[PDB]
């Protein structure tokens, strides 16, 4: 059994920790909604 | 239950503690989350219920008390901000310019940060904290690391 807590207000925040690259990958999305690394 | 727009941990008691098993956004009175984490489940807010209205688990969403409310996307050029809210920590901006998931049936934006699992359902924004998506669904590329999609879902 499972329960919610309000965690923030989504807004967005000027000077937040930039960071994470940008890859294009190539993918497939099956069935059951779990994406794999086409090649 | 509180209906207050932001964002909400998904918590259970089924296992030892308390465990976050996600997140999610509640915006005009729907509740908006990962289909995986929830697994299509009803949740509890104080001694409310929140019943699924709507889900997909291809597109691996689930909205609660009413239809998917989130129509706002990744204009395909500026940088975006993912509403980390990580397990047992407070909620964390991260911001990035996202990848791109190359699909046979189309192109999807892509955020490359690392988080537990238990982030599921955390908010991805635009320059106007729009949610143009949810963080917790994607792969885990050459390096051992992963890439999650910019997950949105279509508005009626
Ligand atoms: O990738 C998925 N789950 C995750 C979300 C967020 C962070 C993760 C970090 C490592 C591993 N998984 C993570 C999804 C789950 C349900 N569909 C299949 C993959």
């Amino acid at each position: 059994d499972m329960y919610i807590e309000r965690a923030g207000d989504i807004t967005w925040e000027k000077d937040a920790e930039v960071t994470g690259n940008s890859p294009r990958l190539d993918v497939a999305l099956d069935e059951s909604g779990d994406f794999s690394l086409v090649e | 239950g509180e209906t207050t727009d932001g964002v909400y941990r998904v918590m259970t008691r089924r296992l030892l503690g308390s465990t976050q098993v996600g997140v999610g956004v509640m915006q005009e009175g729907v509740f908006h989350t990962m289909w995986h984490v929830t697994k299509g489940a009803a949740l509890r807010s104080g001694e409310g219920r929140l019943d699924p209205y709507w889900g997909d688990v291809k597109q691996d969403l689930v909205s609660y008390c009413g239809p998917w409310k989130l129509d706002a996307a990744w204009d395909g050029l500026s940088e975006v901000q993912l509403l980390a809210v990580p397990p047992g920590e407070r909620a964390k901006n991260i911001q990035t310019l996202p990848g791109i998931f190359k699909t046979k049936d189309g192109d999807i934006g892509a955020v490359a940060l690392d988080y537990p699992a238990g982030t599921s359902g955390s908010p991805i924004l635009d320059k106007c904290g729009r949610v143009i998506g949810l963080y917790g669904n994607g792969v885990v590329i050459k390096n051992g690391s992963y890439v999650s999609a910019i997950t949105q879902g279509k508005r009626e």
